[PDB]
């Protein structure tokens, strides 16, 4: 259960997981996550920003 | 003058005849929770989230169809009116993708914001869900119809406000959906707004999808400058 | 079961809005009889028979009579499009010669509906939802067509063969298929929705105009 | 008089067309239909 | 000796619809000879006021399963007019499961339900008559349309009614294949040409009916007696079956009975002496019987104890948990797969529903595939109470009485059949280790 680095992941067939949602973005406390999305160009939801200020977060 | 008295929870409220339950409701600052109902949309009287218990009535009454009769006590928060909200809200989400996460409603969805302060808090819903195929109505709604409460706002939208009797519902029972039957685009002058008015995911922007959540959009009140109309 | 019929049309060769579709003259006299028995101002309520009359003359709906009838009326075709799809004796997909539709509903269900549905899926070789490669014979399942009391039962084009055994459903599509026209009815020998075992009431002969009538009328 | 005989016989030749000529037959006996004032709702 | 305490032992001579099995002509020579369109010229001239108290004298409920008073459900059209048309709708939808009754009222005795048209539709100050039949009977209103022409050939109906000075219609409208435009407000809308989905009420058709005009939804055979009610009085009828249950009845016996049929017998008769006596008895025997739905398929089961004592009428029959209904007695033997038959049933509601509102829309297909699950056993006993509230939450918050009518055959099955449903979920349970 150890916090560490933060990573993203994938499905086991390549595929990012996340769908920008975001939900991590809304529910951060210290706003260390800015999220942009768009349609892919197969119309996937997926994000093209997510950044992590790793000096604001709390971990 | 030729108002009538009827009661709110017991408080008297004077109304015009003709006031419906759920317009006398609204006067002393109750809002009923509603799916199908339009102030400026025909009254439907179909998705039943409206239904509250009058008092000494058997019967729970559609407060968004239902005449208000003189001496009427309404009964917005009690036992009856709350288990028949949680029943209809039960059986709206029976059906309902577990689609929140990518679905573009999330953060202002009517749907989900009425299930947290009028519905139960888990399911015992097991069996599989029914998903439709979807309509292609253009370039700028999208449709992703599995998300469909069949609520029939765009449809009144549609023939009533936009003059436009393209929409529709084909089937019947379980397996009714909106729709047009045939390949065809809803293009009106007017269509976006079938967006705004539907409560759920299954109408959104194609322009705006997957951009933003409504929660960290800034409000800019403006006004238009595309015409005349201001 | 989950009905396996779509309810969206995709356009086809076979039907789409160039497939040819007209009402015959005396089709047309027929719509105009039935479009005068409402009121001025309600010509929509025409809706239901004239369509249906269209498939009484095509066999089937193609969505060219559809846009033909709400041409007719004045109707949008989305009108007519809900019409044709709410209600399930409208065919929206071509059907065989014979349509044959078996109640199996619990009355006619308690009834051994199932030997019949088996028989009729044996002797023709196909299942409830198919047709013959002959294009003769149709068959599907239906709720409660309303014989209860004479079940099992089966419709064929708007007749009603009752009182059904395997033979009897047998020996009534080997008469279908030969070409001739099987009498409509229950076939145990009993006429109607009579007890079977001697008309146990309405035995004595009816009584004349007038017998209990009040004073004073 | 006698209760042997069935006397509804008359449907086993009805055609595909019976009831809509029984319509058009009584089209001449019905009375003038009542009018809205308008050709229809969206007139 | 007033005040009858046994029902039943019918007399042919006062039975109402004499030629129920087709045995005699027809057509209107027969009808005539057999007492019809007598001395209806006079019914007319009496007035709506004289024709209301007769119905109203009569007692008689609505025999399209309700059972509301008919005299006061006509008496709403007796108010002035507005400058609308006024309508009578005669109901022949007939969609209920076990029930065949105004199909033999049709196609056997139409000039009855004819004349019922006029007599109802002068007490109604209506215009003219639309019957409602459904699409699957093509030969009882090809009958239906030959009596009408014959009625308008004999000046009967039409312009100058029986010469009784009053203008009156009779149109004939086929449905096409939906069970749920029987309800009398998704029938108003069929008939208007959309989709039969049911109106909410208020406006009830009095006020708001078809073509937006006051109109009375009425079922055939509620209509059929009146001319016969008129004739021979209200008080006749109204000595017949217990208090405020009055008149006759058109029963249909089916299932596992040896002789399925279709009788006339007084309200209040019991059901056993019903079945034992014009259906030739149960299938082996009386012992063998399991269990019975009453009034057609919505009204819930009764199980054998019950059955033996209880009387056929509105009252007795909802002191039974149950209802009187359409008065199709289903039977079933101690050979039927009791949970079987009622999964059926929930599959006919499922493919019925007309889709509308919610709460029938998705409870009932969920009911469905949940009575689905316990044919084979497959649930948890407490899915059993489950169950029971899903229905609860369908029932009284529907548009329309198709969610009650699907609630309520699942309720009899939990309420006197749980059980068998435990029994099988061990079964499964044990088998599927
Ligand atoms: N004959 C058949 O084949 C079928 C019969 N049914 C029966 O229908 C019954 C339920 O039907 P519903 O119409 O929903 O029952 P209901 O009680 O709501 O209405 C019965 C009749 O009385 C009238 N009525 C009732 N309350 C009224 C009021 N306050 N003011 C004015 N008029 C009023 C209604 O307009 C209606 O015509 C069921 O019990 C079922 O047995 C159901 C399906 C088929
Ligand atoms: C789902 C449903 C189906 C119905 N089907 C019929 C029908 O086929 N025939 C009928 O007479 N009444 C039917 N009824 C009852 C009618 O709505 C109405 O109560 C009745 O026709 C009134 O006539 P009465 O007062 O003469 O009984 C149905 C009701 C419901 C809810
Ligand atoms: S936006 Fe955040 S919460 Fe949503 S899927 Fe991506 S990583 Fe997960
Ligand atoms: S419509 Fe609302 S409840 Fe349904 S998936 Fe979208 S956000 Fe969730
Ligand atoms: S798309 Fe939206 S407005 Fe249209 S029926 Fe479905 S939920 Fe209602
Ligand atoms: S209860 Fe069922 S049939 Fe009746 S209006 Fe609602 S969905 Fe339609
Ligand atoms: S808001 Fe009244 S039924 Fe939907
Ligand atoms: S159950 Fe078969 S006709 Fe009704
Ligand atoms: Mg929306």
């Amino acid at each position: 259960r150890f916090r560490g680095e933060h990573a993203l992941r994938r499905y086991p067939s390549g595929e990012e997981r996340c769908i920008a949602c975001k939900l991590c973005e809304a529910v951060c406390p210290a706003q260390a996550i800015t999220i942009e999305a768009e349609p892919r160009a197969d119309g996937s939801r997926r994000t093209t920003r997510y950044d992590i200020d790793m000096t604001k977060c709390i971990y | 003058s030729n108002l009538i008295e009827v009661f709110v929870d017991g408080q008297s409220v004077m109304v015009e005849p003709g006031t419906t339950v759920l317009q006398a409701c609204e006067k002393v600052g109750m809002q009923i929770p509603r799916f199908c109902y339009h102030e400026r949309l025909s009254v439907a009287g179909n998705c039943r989230m409206c239904l509250v218990e009058i008092e000494k009535a058997p019967k729970v009454v559609a407060a968004c169809a239902m005449p208000v009769m003189k001496g009427w006590n309404i009964l917005t928060n009690s036992e009856k009116s709350k288990k028949a909200r949680e029943g209809v809200m039960e059986f709206l989400l029976a059906n309902h993708p577990l689609d929140c996460p990518i679905c573009d409603q999330g953060g202002e969805c009517d749907l989900q914001d009425q299930s947290m302060m009028f519905g139960s808090d888990r399911s015992r819903f097991l069996e599989g869900k029914r998903a439709v195929e979807d309509k292609n109505i253009g370039p700028l709604v999208k449709t992703i119809m599995t998300r469909c409460i069949q609520c029939t706002r765009c449809i009144r939208f549609a023939s009533e406000i936009a003059g436009v009797d393209d929409l529709g519902t084909t089937g019947r029972g379980n397996d009714m959906q909106v729709g047009t039957y045939i390949e065809k685009m809803f293009m009106s002058e007017l269509s976006g707004n079938i967006i705004d008015i539907c409560p759920v995911g299954a109408l959104t922007s194609k322009p705006y999808a997957f951009t933003a959540r409504p929660w960290e959009t800034r409000k800019t009140e403006s006004i238009d400058v595309m015409d005349a109309v201001g | 079961g989950a009905g396996g019929a779509l309810f969206v049309h995709r356009d086809t060769p076979e039907n789409n809005p160039d497939t040819p579709f007209d009402f015959t003259p005396e089709n047309y006299k027929r719509i105009e009889a039935i479009v005068k028995n409402y009121p001025e101002g309600h010509k929509a309520a025409a809706v239901l028979p004239v369509l249906d009359l269209a498939q009484r003359q095509n066999g089937w709906l193609p969505i060219s009579a559809m846009n033909k009838v709400a041409e007719i009326l004045q109707v949008p075709p989305m009108r007519v499009y809900e019409v044709a799809t709410f209600y399930t004796m409208y065919n929206r997909k071509p059907v065989g010669k014979y349509h044959i539709q078996v109640c199996t509903t619990t009355p006619c269900m308690l009834r051994n509906s199932d030997s019949i549905l088996e028989a009729i899926q044996k002797k023709l070789g196909i299942k409830v939802g198919e047709t013959t490669p002959d294009k003769l014979f149709t068959l599907i399942e239906v709720e409660c067509l309303g014989a209860c009391v004479n079940a099992p039962m089966v419709q064929i084009n708007d007749n009603y063969y009752e009182d059904l055994t395997p033979k009897d459903i047998e020996e009534i599509i080997d008469e279908l298929k030969a070409g001739k026209i099987p009498k409509p009815g229950p076939r145990s020998g009993r006429f109607s929705c009579e007890p079977a075992g001697g008309l146990t009431s309405l035995t004595e002969p009816p009584k004349g105009p007038g017998f209990g009538v009040q004073a004073g009328l | 008089f006698d209760n042997s005989t069935y006397r509804n016989l008359q449907h086993h030749e009805y055609s595909t067309y019976t009831f809509l000529d029984l319509n058009v037959e009584l089209s001449k006996f019905r009375m003038p239909q009542p009018s809205s004032g308008r050709q229809s709702p969206r007139h | 000796a007033p005040k009858k305490t046994s029902f039943g032992s019918l007399k042919d001579e006062d039975r109402i619809f004499t030629n129920l099995y087709g045995r005699h002509d027809w057509r209107l020579k027969g009808a005539q000879s057999r007492g019809d369109w007598y001395k209806t010229k006079e019914i007319l001239l009496k007035g709506p006021d004289w024709i209301l108290g007769e119905v109203k004298t009569s007692g008689l409920r609505g025999r399209g399963g309700a059972g509301f008073p008919t005299g006061l459900k006509w008496s709403f059209m007796n108010k002035p007019s507005d400058g609308r048309p006024k309508y009578l709708v005669v109901n022949a939808d007939e969609g209920e499961p076990g029930t065949c009754k105004d199909r033999e009222i049709i196609r056997h005795d139409p000039h009855k339900l004819v004349e019922g048209c006029l007599v109802g539709g002068r007490a109604m100050g209506a215009r003219a008559a639309y019957i409602y039949i459904r699409g699957e009977f093509y030969n009882e209103a090809s009958n239906l349309q030959v009596a009408i022409r014959e009625a308008y050939e004999a000046g009967l109906i039409g312009k100058n009614a029986c010469g009784s000075g009053y203008d009156f219609d009779v149109f004939v409208v086929r449905g096409a294949g939906a069970y749920i435009c029987g309800e009398e407000t998704a029938l108003i809308e069929s008939i208007e040409g959309k989709q039969g989905k049911p109106r909410l009420k208020p406006p009830f058709p009095a006020d708001v009916g078809v073509f937006g005009c006051p109109t009375t939804v009425a079922n055939v055979e509620t209509v059929a007696v009146s001319p016969t009610i008129c004739r021979r009085g209200g008080a006749w009828f109204a000595s017949f079956g217990r208090e405020r249950n009055s008149g006759t009845k058109l029963f249909n016996i089916s299932g596992h009975v040896n002789h399925p049929c279709t009788v006339e017998e007084e309200m209040s008769v019991p059901l056993k002496e019903l079945i034992e006596k014009h259906a030739g008895g149960v299938i082996g025997g009386w012992d063998n019987l399991l269990a019975v739905i009453p009034g057609g398929s919505s009204t819930p089961l009764i199980p054998k104890s019950v059955c033996e004592t209880v009387l056929m009428d509105f009252d007795a029959l909802v002191q039974a948990q149950t209802g009187l209904g359409t008065a199709a007695v289903i039977v079933m033997d101690r050979s039927t797969d009791i949970v079987k038959a009622i999964a059926r049933l929930i599959e006919f509601y499922k493919h019925e529903s007309c889709g509308q509102c919610t709460p029938c829309r998705e409870g009932v297909d969920w009911m469905n595939k949940v009575m689905a699950r316990f044919v084979k056993g497959d649930a948890r006993p407490a899915e059993i109470d489950s169950l029971w509230e899903i229905s609860k939450q369908i029932e009284g918050h529907t548009i329309c009485a198709l969610g009650d009518g699907a609630a309520w055959p699942v309720q009899g099955l939990i309420r006197h059949f749980r059980p068998e449903l435990e029994e099988r979920m061990q079964q499964f349970a044990l088998q599927h280790q």
